[PDB]
């Protein structure tokens, strides 16, 4: 994370060179996605697949739509609902935005299916009997 | 001569990616082609048992994960694992076409970990089904 923020600040000051509002279209989403893809939670992978998935991610979250109004960071997380990106322009509104996310996450947030978590809620729920059971 | 009609279980086999390397070498040779030369296209059959082409080869026991198979159509599904009755590992002579905008390239693992990866099929999607869902959803095969 930090080495990707790192390449975040390098890129936008190196285009945008001392500006106030740099054109959405006019930003690195290249360099960016590259050295992301490549090199920054790239080096990490060993496996074409887990390759193409990292690709898939950043090819979708780091374009010039995510600047637009009805960009969309999930896609029918509960099979209507879905998560709708920011119309934030300072840090203050993204954080009140994060903070304002519901607490029922499922796996289709990440973009796998919710049954995937069905398994592991359920060992979990007979490992809290169990740990319950041993401390009576 | 006997080897190449029998249905194989990918799953049972000790090493299962050399019958997907000795499959290909035995096209090749027959058509007096290079192994570079021959692309795997894969057929799904409802039952076991059907007409088995010289260039094709009969394989049982693999699984599709996160998905259903559907006349050779994979649309993306709620169920954890679909029985694939019988896949027929076919090898053409490569068209270097690229894709068709509907086809996903699915790992074949041998088992549930994932650690092994076998081969690679390709299959069509249908409906409007975004292969790059696919991607996310972690769809596979397993040979077990």
């Amino acid at each position: 994370l930090r080495s990707a923020c790192d390449t975040v600040d390098t890129w936008l000051d190196d285009t945008a060179k001392g500006r106030q509002n740099i054109s959405p279209d006019k930003i690195p989403w290249s360099a960016l996605k590259t050295l992301m893809a490549q090199s920054i939670y790239g080096g990490r992978v060993d496996n074409e697949f887990d390759q193409r998935l990292l690709n898939t991610f950043l090819e979708r979250l780091f374009t010039t739509r995510s600047f637009d109004s009805e960009f969309k960071l999930a896609c029918k997380v509960d099979g209507h609902k879905d998560i709708q990106m920011p119309d934030g322009i300072r840090r203050e509104e993204f954080v009140q935005w994060v903070e304002l996310l519901p607490d029922t996450q499922t796996p289709s947030w990440l973009g796998l299916p919710n049954n995937a978590e069905r398994v592991l809620l359920t060992t979990q729920g007979v490992d809290m009997i169990s740990k319950m059971l041993k401390m009576q | 001569k006997e080897l190449k009609n029998i249905h194989v279980c990918l799953g049972g086999l000790f090493v299962p990616e050399a019958y997907i390397t000795a499959t290909r070498q035995y096209v090749a040779q027959a058509n007096s082609w290079s192994l570079e030369e021959l692309c795997l296209e894969v057929n799904v059959t409802t039952s076991q048992g059907a007409t088995l082409d010289a260039c094709s080869f009969g394989v049982t026991g693999l699984k599709l994960q996160g998905a259903t198979c559907n006349n050779n159509k994979l649309s993306l599904s709620n169920a954890i694992s679909t029985a694939l009755p019988l896949t027929q590992l076919r090898w053409v002579k490569q068209t270097n076409t690229e894709k068709k905008a509907s086809v996903v390239t699915l790992p074949v693992y041998l088992n549930f970990t994932r650690a092994d990866l076998i081969f690679t099929v390709d299959f069509e999607i249908a409906t409007k089904e975004d292969p790059r869902s696919f991607y996310e959803r972690g769809v596979a095969v397993l040979c077990t």
